[PDB]
């Protein structure tokens, strides 16, 4: 119950807030169309919490997206999705929190002007290699470390909270009224729509991080639906009130030209405490990182059991007990993402990709409701939530497709390369002794320079 | 699998890979020092943001002028809550305050009985005007009280003692102050003697309620050193007077009028309009009216527009409209007088469904102007043009740059630009993106070049381009 509410809780609220509304609004065009936006992912997350939920008592195997789609689908599509989430999600997650750590950072200093970008791409970099060297040393520094961020993001959510409903209090509404609310500036299409959903979905994006710890949980079965219940309604309405909160402390138009919406709110409504915000903001960008790279780690490991990756990113050092190889491949990834791209394009590449493996997950269970009808269910869930969530994801993937081909066709397109390598690794078996010696070599090399070795 | 074990990698990794280890560790840190210490040196010596410049309201958009309310309505409607029901429109012109007025009572000539401190009930009653200042409040529309103390005469200073006027208007100020108005409008101060020294007891009272409210003159005087007299004492005081009133139709000596009158002044705020109570249409003919809104609402200043300015209303090629006051057309019902000589393509009615209507122009302009950094505090400067033409870039500090072109000649020409007449932070690039044109056949947001542009005759070009 509220063992694991806690942590449905500390997943789901990561940065989206503190970056999303400058992009949906801009999608949305009016306040009252954006605060549906909001709520609307706010119930496409509970249904897919729900059958994530299902899918997991119906599979008692650790691993997620991985452990259940090997299940049903076979090794290829496993093997398609760990190649997704090693090369794009995590990565370009970790790369967007770390881009908005540097705004909000530099953004006190040029108020009214961009930050030079070069300045703000070292010291996103810095921030995530001081991380990775603090993940790298040690595990309960890591911990307590993330303790004390979650503390900091709940603490500057309460406080934006609070200070949205004392002006609430005071009769300033102008933009929430229905004369204002639906101000529409630009005719809303249909593409801009699904634009602006997959902005606002990164922010409920981690939901399913849940069920890489499904075995550590006690009592899955009476606990994971009253845990769903009581977190995602919560979770919809903090980041409503937030956005209500905001739009009643600055114009929509101010608000679009900020780059840092929070921050333009503590330096109008804190005044001389502004300077409490931004900090407590960054703690909790933060609080991201850090904890990212954990699942990361928990990955590699899953990567390495069913024999997909190879095995030395699944080893542990020999004193501390780190594993050193996933955590430097890792940096490495987002470090090779954050040169290229901004960041709501690495934004909309994020979402586009989680929503994809979503619904293949999906009709993964739908295809295992089909195929084994006898079964053991802890908990059945109605057909109606697999056909809605499927309809919407397939308009929402068709319509992103027509809005912006690029992005996506560049991530199906790194998806299809994942193909020849599975067949030339795992599927061929007869490889020759070059290859194996090639492979021994490099295994040898990363076991002495790291002074790694594999977990017992 | 294959892989060393715990021992043994303990045997293999003992004797100079913890010198590898340490070093590599010791150089990663290094590294990292550097790159925090770069970043600070590039903080350090970037560019600096430049400061707002705190504008008042009457700097983020234009005024709407009202001269009499009776053929703002029609018959029947010409009062202050008809008025109260026109504010959605107002609004939707995008409107940052109204010069209303005068309504204060002035039978015919009579110095005694000319009240300025009571409202006259032709035009409604006090409670009238309370309730349509707090719906105009309500809506973020300032309304100006006119104080011209004789309307309805030949002259509007009266032919007696001054001094007696001057006391009534200064009890009028601060009588309105009291009630709530954003300010104050008097006219024909040509008639007026020792102007300059009442203009600047009159500023000195309006501001002292507050720093929020402003003071108009007007004047007919169409030559520059006069109205530089008046201003060299008040230099918060918008004075409009007829300094564009000729059009020559030429776009080098409009350039030369604005490029004088702005640098005797130097820099400050000032008022753009062809005359003080008197439509654009009287001075110009229909072609020449999408280039001449599109110059006022381009140029540094606060624009000054009369009612059915925005439609192209004229009186002087529709009869039975006096030229004082021309009764607005909102549909073909509006001139009952004479029955079918109005087209549902002069009046609003008939022009809020066209986009290529002289109304949607004005809309867009005024959302543009009501909006944009460049526009609404960027500074201006004009350079080298064409035969005919008026080119000038308005730029403020890292904002979207806006150029803009104007044909005032009947023949059609070619662009050439001509450089090094502006910063180095300001200069033209190749290409830049269209925002409109005032007649169509030109698609908008297709990155025009600057070096082959063509120019029809009598068409304004107005461009964007970012910061580069
Ligand atoms: C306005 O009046 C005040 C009070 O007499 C005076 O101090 C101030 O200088 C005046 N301002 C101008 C511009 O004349
Ligand atoms: C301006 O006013 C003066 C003085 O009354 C008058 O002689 C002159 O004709 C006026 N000019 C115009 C253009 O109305
Ligand atoms: C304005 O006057 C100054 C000083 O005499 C002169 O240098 C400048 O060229 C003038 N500007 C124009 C546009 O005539
Ligand atoms: C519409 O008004 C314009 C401007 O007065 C005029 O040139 C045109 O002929 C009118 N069109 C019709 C169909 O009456």
């Amino acid at each position: 119950l509220l063992s694991a509410c806690t942590i449905i809780i500390g997943n789901i609220i990561g940065s989206g807030i503190f970056i999303s509304p400058k992009g949906v609004l801009e999608h949305s065009g009016s306040v009252g169309l954006a605060l549906f936006v909001w709520v609307l992912g706010g119930g496409v997350t509970a249904l897919g919490s729900l059958c994530y939920a299902e899918l997991g008592v119906a599979i008692p195997k650790s691993g997620g997206d991985y452990a259940y789609v090997t299940e049903i689908f076979g090794g290829l599509a496993g093997f398609l999705l760990l190649w997704s989430a090693v090369l794009i999600m995590y990565p370009t997650s970790l790369a967007v929190i770390s881009m908005t750590f540097s705004n909000y950072v530099l953004q006190p200093v040029f108020p009214n002007c961009i930050p030079p970008t070069t300045a703000s791409r070292v010291l996103s970099m810095a921030c995530l290699m001081l991380l990775t060297w603090v993940n790298s040393s040690s595990v309960r520094w890591a911990t307590r470390i993330q303790d004390m961020f979650t503390g900091g993001k709940l603490l500057a959510l309460s406080l934006i909270i609070g200070v949205g409903l004392l002006q609430i209090f005071q009769g300033h509404f102008e933009e929430l009224r229905p004369s204002n609310a639906f101000a529409f500036w630009m005719t809303p299409s249909v593409g801009h729509l699904a634009l602006a959903f997959l902005q606002g979905s990164f922010a409920f994006s981690g939901w399913n991080f849940l069920n890489y710890v499904t075995e550590e949980m006690v009592d899955a079965r009476k606990n994971l639906p009253r845990a769903i219940f009581i977190s995602i309604p919560l979770v919809t309405f903090v980041y409503t009130f937030t956005n209500i909160a905001y739009f009643t402390a600055m114009s929509p138009q101010e608000l679009l030209s900020s780059n840092a919406v929070a921050v333009t709110f503590g330096e109008k409504l804190l005044g001389y405490f502004s300077w409490v915000m931004p900090v407590s903001v960054a703690l909790s960008t933060f609080g991201g990182i850090n904890g990212y790279l954990f699942t990361y780690s928990r990955l590699c490991f899953s990567g390495a059991r069913e024999g997909h990756l190879p095995s030395l990113l699944a080893m542990i050092h020999v004193r501390h007990c780190t594993p050193i190889p996933a955590l430097l491949v890792c940096c490495g990834a987002t470090a090779v993402i954050m040169l290229v791209g901004d960041t709501y394009t690495l934004i909309n590449y994020v979402s586009f990709i989680n929503y994809l493996c979503y619904g293949v997950t999906i009709l993964g269970l739908l295809l295992l409701r089909w195929r084994r009808p006898a079964l053991h269910r802890p908990i059945k869930v109605n057909l109606l939530i697999p056909v809605a969530y499927l309809v919407f994801w397939a308009f929402l993937l068709v319509f992103s497709f027509i809005s912006e081909p690029m992005v996506c066709g560049v991530g199906v397109i790194i998806i299809l390369t994942g193909v020849p390598i599975f067949f030339l690794g795992v599927f061929w078996r007869s490889k020759p002794k070059c290859v194996h010696r090639l492979t021994e070599s490099m295994t040898h090399w990363g076991q002495e320079l790291c002074f790694v070795v594999y977990p017992q | 699998t294959g892989l060393s074990k715990e021992e043994l990698l303990k045997v293999a990794g003992s004797p100079g890979w913890v010198r590898t280890r340490w070093a590599l560790l010791l150089l990663f840190w290094l590294g990292w020092l550097g790159m925090l210490a770069g970043a600070v040196v590039i903080i350090v010596r970037a560019p600096r943001c430049r400061e707002l410049p705190a504008q008042k309201w009457w700097h983020t958009g234009a005024l709407y002028r009202i001269g009499d309310l009776q053929a703002f309505q029609g018959h029947g409607a010409g009062n202050l809550a008809g008025l109260k029901g026109r504010l959605d429109y107002l609004s939707s012109l995008k409107v940052k305050g109204l010069v209303l007025g005068p309504i204060h009572k002035n039978q015919k000539d009579d110095v005694a009985q000319t009240d300025l401190l009571q409202i006259d009930p032709n035009f409604g009653s006090k409670e009238d005007f309370d309730s349509l200042l707090q719906s105009a409040k309500k809506k973020s529309i300032r309304v100006i009280l006119d104080l011209t103390p004789n309307y309805r005469g030949e002259n509007s200073w009266f032919s007696t003692q001054v001094d007696t006027v001057a006391t009534k208007v200064k009890d009028a100020l601060e009588f309105w102050l009291q009630a709530g108005v954003d300010g104050f409008q008097v006219r024909d101060i040509e008639n007026l003697k020792d102007a300059s020294s009442f203009l600047a007891e009159w500023q000195n009272i309006t501001k002292g309620f507050s720093e929020d409210r402003l003071l108009i003159a007007g004047t007919n005087s169409s030559d520059l050193q006069q109205i530089l007299s008046l201003l060299e004492s008040n230099k918060d005081l918008l004075l409009t007077s007829s300094y564009l009133s000729d059009s020559g139709s030429t776009g080098e000596h409009t350039k030369s009028l604005v490029t004088q009158y702005l640098n005797a002044t130097g820099n400050r705020w000032c008022s753009w309009s062809l005359s003080q109570a008197r439509l654009l249409t009287s001075f110009l003919p229909a072609q020449l009216l999408r280039l001449y809104q599109l110059m006022l609402f381009t140029l540094p200043g606060t624009p000054v527009f009369s009612y059915g300015d925005e439609i192209g209303l004229d009186a002087a090629a529709l009869p039975g409209q006096p030229m004082e006051a021309p009764v607005m057309l909102w549909d073909e019902s509006s001139f009952p007088d004479i029955p079918g000589a109005v087209s549902a393509n002069m009046t609003v009615k008939g022009q809020s469904e066209d986009p290529g209507s002289l109304l949607s122009l004005f809309r867009r302009l005024s959302d543009q102007r009501s909006k944009e950094r460049s526009l609404l505090h960027g500074d201006f400067h004009a350079f080298s043009a064409g035969p005919g033409l008026f080119s000038y870039i308005r730029h403020w500090d890292q904002n979207e740059r806006f150029l803009v072109v104007l044909n005032f000649g009947d023949v059609g020409l070619s662009a050439g630009l001509q450089a090094s007449d502006l910063p180095a932070s300001a200069s033209l690039p190749a290409k830049a993106d269209l925002l409109l044109s005032t007649q169509p056949g030109r698609e908008e947001g297709s990155p025009l070049e600057l070096e082959r542009l063509k120019l029809e005759p009598h068409e304004g070009l107005l461009l964007r381009f970012p910061y580069a």
